[PDB]
């Protein structure tokens, strides 16, 4: 309950801090903004490399969490088995790096 | 008495956030041969007060908001983010003590990104949402290779917990048989803060150009105590000092003075580079440090089975 | 009479070409520094 | 009273605290521009008196017109301007943005920057000196150090 | 020259003129973040470039 | 009479390109650039204290335009409008009338400090040095008619700067 308490009273402050950045100035009678960026008009390029490179980021991270038990795992009985399996994943994780560099992924964003 | 403690953690980060940008500031006049804030008073040492005042006084910029809950979550958030995560630090004992601590800070620095994703969101300036995307991208790009170095440095600790680090740091430092981790994890650090040579934030548009002052202070703040912390936390793993369990402020005061010189190499390293492209860094990811990382984390995972040398997990 | 002359002597020598320091230590040595501090930590 | 002598404290911290960070926003036009870069110098070194080089025009306290402010100009720093949070402030560098200087009788030329903007602070020469820069965001930051706003509000 | 104490006509040629004259070419195939050097390595300066 | 930069051919032995490689690996030209910027660091700045200290500066310098008098109390403009003929700005007004007593003497002289460009003309142009580029720069003003000067407000800029324009003059005037 104390690491609850510690967020608890962290956001507090947070909100207390983003409360007189926001409120406290409205004090101040200074002016009322009318106000009538290079984007025109036209509509949001899908740069679909940002979205490969997304997706590609997301798998990534998806065998990383595969291969993260490895400082519990290294107490096990069967090492043999270990050392295979571990040597195997990144290796799979390198063949996934040579495949993604070779069908033209990483050109026009290296 | 644990409020106290928590207090005590927290208002201490913003003063060092606060000398952060005023030790920065004289430290890149120094290195540039002009001199830095020594007007207001002794040696400036009252200029974060008045950028605070200032900053805490100010008028908005006043943005047409698509969402107005979305563009107040987005700095507590990161505020929250940088603010919170300083806990299961072990100088000498943490404040929290977790088995998964660097799990933890690893998860919530990986989820960091949200804060820049809403701030981008917030806008209604497309290429400020272009802005965003591409740190985003490089952010989670960056945390990838945080994550398989972080995995392969305490593969060689064993276990999760970082108050055992500082029992495995005592020989010999990490950085000794951990060089070229070292070497990946200090162009990391660099790059991870969004910071030069590879600021992207700043050469073309940020991502938070619309927001307000307060929030951009609230996020200038964040990113210093993400700053802050993770050069504390390279001090604390791959520098390891000596702590004695009954005289335990030697290594305080130690582990002080190695986070200092790393700040200063920081201040340095930002000082003597010119900035990149954004190809350009994702080249240095993509097809230079990914390799080499996953090479070092393989010889890692090897290593300590063939040399008799597995460490305890507990 | 009395203007801005250069002496009569004339000025001394003026450097004007580039000269940089170049300093090393060869390659094949700092990696076997680095291989015997691998060494020496993984011992 | 204790109200009014509060107020003058408060009012002279804050006053304070706004002339020692003055954050500006440079204008490069023109020569004046270039006058402006020399002042920020490791020799003049504005960066000692909480003067910081080259912020954003969001963030900014004071703007400092240098350089001629043709027709083609003027509605782009009519924009800056309202664009930059209360308070702000302008300092005129130069006789361009005084009063056009040499190209006053110019047809594309507006004569003075006040036609545009509110000006505080004019900035006399052709390019004035660094020093003579420095002496005027002086002078501003004691115009700064003598307002009355809280007493002004209490008084209200 | 006309003849009095005045110039006719005093045409001035900038260097920088022409040089920003070449930038549609010289910026072809190249990124966003490029013109920032290539409007760099011209000696661009805004004076003699709009008279 | 021409030289070619950058036309150097590197070695291709294996000692310069096990250099390179090493160059490139261990980052040695940045070392050498973190050593530059720290020799750079430990020297002392040039930062002047202003406004405790000021900036070295000559004899001719240009500044704030006085009007200047003869040793005896009276004016030394006798208004023959060369510095207004001569001014590139038009920033001189000359309006004059016979006085009292006779003599050719000013009305009416008008410097709009915020059309002149400081360039010297009248300084030179004056055949009795009447008109003078004074030494004064710190003369900055919050409001914009205080840098339209009147007559009156040029001579008692040359009776405040008498006593320092005469000094700079008398060690100036033998290159004129
Ligand atoms: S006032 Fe003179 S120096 Fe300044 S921009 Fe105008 S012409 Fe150039
Ligand atoms: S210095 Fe030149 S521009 Fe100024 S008043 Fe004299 S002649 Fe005119
Ligand atoms: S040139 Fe000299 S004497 Fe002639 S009108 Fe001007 S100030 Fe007077």
């Amino acid at each position: 309950m104390n690491l609850m308490i510690t967020l608890l009273t962290n956001f507090t402050l947070a909100t207390l801090l983003v409360t007189i950045a926001f409120w406290l100035p409205q004090l101040n009678v200074y002016s009322e903004k009318t106000s009538p960026d290079p984007m025109g008009s036209a509509r949001l390029p899908f740069s679909m490399k940002f979205f490969l490179v997304a997706i590609t980021f997301l798998l990534f991270d998806l065998e990383i969490a595969l291969l993260l038990p490895l400082p519990w795992a290294s107490q096990t009985t069967n090492l043999n088995t270990m050392l295979t399996m571990a040597l195997l994943l990144i290796f799979l994780l390198a063949v996934s790096l040579a495949y993604e560099w070779t069908q033209k992924g990483l050109e026009w964003t290296e | 008495m644990f409020m106290i403690n928590v207090l005590t953690l927290i208002i201490p980060i913003l003063l060092a956030v606060a000398f952060l940008t005023l030790v920065e500031r004289k430290v890149l006049g120094y290195m540039q041969f002009r001199k830095g804030p020594n007007v207001v008073g002794p040696y400036g040492l009252l200029q974060p007060i008045a950028d605070a005042i200032k900053l805490f006084i100010k008028e908005p910029l006043r943005p047409a908001t698509s969402s107005i809950s979305m563009f107040i979550l987005a700095p507590i958030l990161a505020l929250t983010l940088a603010l919170t995560m300083w806990i299961p630090l072990p100088m000498p004992y943490p404040l929290i003590n977790m088995n998964l601590g660097v799990l933890f800070m690893l998860a919530m620095s990986s989820l960091a990104v949200y804060s820049i994703l809403w701030s981008g969101w917030a806008s209604n300036s497309k290429y400020a949402l272009i802005g965003a995307l591409r740190a985003v991208a490089q952010t989670i790009s960056y945390e990838v290779t945080l994550a398989i170095i972080l995995l392969s440095v305490l593969l060689m600790n064993g276990s999760f917990t970082l108050s055992t680090l500082i029992i495995t740091q005592e020989q010999v430092w990490l950085i000794f048989p951990a060089w070229p981790l070292a070497m990946m994890w200090f162009i990391s650090t660099l790059a991870e803060t969004n910071r030069a040579p590879f600021d992207l934030t700043e050469g073309e548009s940020g991502f938070n150009v619309e927001y307000a002052a307060g929030p951009f202070a609230l996020f200038f703040m964040a990113e210093y105590a993400n700053i802050i912390m993770m050069n504390i936390f390279t001090t604390t793993l791959f520098l390891g000092a000596f702590h004695n369990p009954y005289m335990p402020e030697l290594y305080t005061i130690n582990f002080t003075i190695k986070s200092l010189l790393l700040s200063i190499t920081f201040l340095w390293i930002r000082a003597s580079y010119p900035r990149f492209r954004y190809d350009q860094l994702m080249h240095l990811l993509w097809k230079n440090f990914l390799p080499l990382t996953l090479a070092l984390c393989m010889w890692h995972v090897s290593l300590p089975i063939l040399l008799s040398s597995i460490p305890p997990q507990t | 009479v009395k203007q801005d002359m250069p002496p009569v002597g004339g000025y001394g020598p003026i450097d004007y070409k580039r000269n940089l320091p170049r300093r090393g230590l060869s390659g094949y040595s700092m990696f076997a520094v680095g291989i015997g501090a691998l060494l020496f930590g993984y011992w | 009273s204790r109200g009014e002598y509060v107020v003058a404290k408060l009012d002279d911290l804050i006053n304070w605290a706004r002339r020692s960070s003055l954050w500006p926003m440079t204008f490069g036009l023109a020569c004046c521009a270039v006058e402006m870069m020399h002042m920020a110098a490791p020799r003049y070194d504005m960066d000692r008196f909480g003067v910081v080089f080259r912020a954003s025009p969001r963030q900014s306290d004071v703007m400092i017109v240098a350089g001629t402010l043709t027709n083609k100009m003027a509605p782009a720093l009519r924009k800056v301007y309202d664009q930059m949070p209360e308070p702000r402030y302008v300092v005129s560098m130069g006789s361009c943005a005084n009063g056009g200087g040499y190209y006053h009788y110019s047809y594309s030329v507006v004569r003075g920057c006040d036609r545009i903007v509110p000006v505080d602070i004019y900035v006399p020469g052709c390019p004035p000196t660094a020093e003579a820069l420095l002496y005027g965001i002086l002078q501003l930051q004691k115009k700064i150090k003598r307002e009355k706003r809280l007493r002004i509000w209490y008084r209200r | 020259s006309d003849g009095s104490s005045r110039p006719y006509r005093c045409k001035i040629k900038a260097p920088g003129f022409a040089h920003l004259a070449g930038l549609d070419k010289m910026s072809k195939g190249h990124m966003l973040a490029d013109v920032v050097a290539i409007i760099g390595t011209q000696d661009i300066v805004f004076g003699e470039v709009d008279r | 009479t021409y030289k070619y930069v950058n036309l150097r051919e590197p070695s291709m032995d294996m000692k310069s390109v096990t250099d390179r490689a090493a160059q490139t690996l261990l980052w040695t030209e940045l070392i050498r650039g973190l050593g530059m910027t720290l020799s750079y660091l430990f020297r002392e700045p040039a930062t002047i204290n202003y406004p405790f200290e000021k900036g070295p500066l000559s004899p001719r310098f240009r500044g704030e335009h006085a009007l200047r008098r003869y040793p005896s109390g009276e004016e030394r403009c006798i208004a023959c409008k060369l510095c207004e003929a001569v001014c590139p700005a038009q920033a001189i007004t000359i309006e004059a009338e016979p006085r009292a007593d006779g003599s050719r003497r000013t009305t009416r002289y008008d410097i709009d400090m915020t059309k002149c460009i400081y360039c010297g003309f009248c300084q030179e142009a004056c055949p009795v040095d009447a008109i003078v580029e004074g030494p004064n720069f710190e003369f900055s003003t919050e409001t914009h008619e205080e840098l339209l000067y009147n007559k009156e407000k040029l001579l008692n800029n040359g009776d405040k700067w008498e006593a320092e324009i005469a000094a700079n003059i008398q060690a100036d005037y033998l290159y004129r």
